[PDB]
């Protein structure tokens, strides 16, 4: 009981790690898409004109 | 991309009026040309250079 404890206490810590760490993942994720949405809509701004 | 066409059609537009004047104000320069290039044709076709 001593020890199921304790995993519970060390999963629960590494699984908010990893939940942070896959939050930060899908941020910079997101940041690149952001960032190539807006390069494609310049481009096809500059193709329009 | 809205925005851009939208711009595109009105940069159009204008251009469109702005050279619909100019070809109207370059056909009445052209027209006094016009009879040189008609006189010469006459002469090359003629065989001899008519003046009128």
């Amino acid at each position: 009981l001593a020890d199921a404890d304790a995993m519970h206490a060390k999963a629960l810590a590494d699984a908010k790690a990893e939940s942070e760490k896959v939050t930060e993942e899908a941020k910079q994720d997101s940041e690149r898409i952001a960032a190539q949405l807006s390069e494609q809509a310049g481009s096809e701004a500059e193709r329009i004109k | 991309r809205a925005q851009a066409s939208g711009e595109v059609a009105q940069t159009l537009t204008q251009a469109d009026q702005q050279l619909s004047a100019q070809g109207d104000q370059v056909r009445s320069g052209l027209e006094s040309s016009v009879d040189g290039l008609s006189a010469k044709l006459a002469s090359r076709i003629l065989g001899v250079d008519v003046n009128s």
